[PDB]
């Protein structure tokens, strides 16, 4: 058999299959506005 | 706007509080209430202390405003209800800014309680139904029901 080296660390590194990956926003599960009906004191309804 | 008007019982319209500067809400509590006066201003410097960057004392004077929903107001119960949905919204808003110390529970207890008071006289506001429905996004669950509470609000 071969003496193979154990492979037990990245050196290539995985950052092809690292960068490709395009990360979520998932800060307020809401995603990221306050819903509320009564913070609207102003509206741009009003002329104009 | 940075002062509106505070009416008295005898010679009204007279007094004012300039919202540049900051007073402790306590106090106001009392300068409004040995006047008598009607519901709406405790709405009216709530808002006042909300445009002045405040949510916690905006959020707690109200408190002491919601012993006085009718208390010579003749039929200003429309008014509590406008008030008990301001802190059945902002309770539950103020969860979700919670902070290291505190549970959401810490806030949602006083949410859901003050929530059942506020429809012991109104139901199915545009509020009411946002606020149990808002509440269920924080658990997670009956996520359905509160976009059905939503709809019953386009309804």
């Amino acid at each position: 058999t071969y003496p193979f080296d154990q492979n037990r660390f990245v050196q290539y590194k995985a950052t092809s299959l690292e960068k490709q990956h395009k990360h979520d926003l998932l800060t307020e599960p809401d995603l990221g506005v306050t819903i509320d009906l009564i913070n609207p004191d102003t509206y741009r309804i009003d002329p104009n | 706007r940075g002062s509106i008007e505070i009416p008295l019982r005898d010679t009204d319209e007279v007094i004012e509080l300039d919202f540049d500067q900051l007073p402790e809400g306590d106090e106001v509590i009392s300068i409004l209430k040995q006047e008598h006066t009607q519901l709406h201003i405790w709405i009216a410097l709530a808002l006042e202390y909300y445009k002045q960057g405040k949510t916690e004392e905006f959020v707690k004077l109200l408190e002491a405003a919601r012993i006085d929903g009718n208390l010579d107001y003749r039929d200003h119960e429309k008014d509590q209800m406008t008030c008990l949905d301001t802190l059945a919204a902002y309770y539950v808003q103020q969860a979700r800014k919670e902070k290291n110390k505190d549970n959401k529970k810490d806030l949602i207890t006083q949410a859901t309680l003050l929530y059942t008071m506020a429809d012991k006289i109104i139901m199915y506001d545009q509020n009411h139904l946002l606020g149990r429905a808002c509440f269920c996004l924080l658990e997670g669950d009956k996520m359905d029901q509160a976009d059905a509470q939503f709809h019953f609000v386009l309804n």
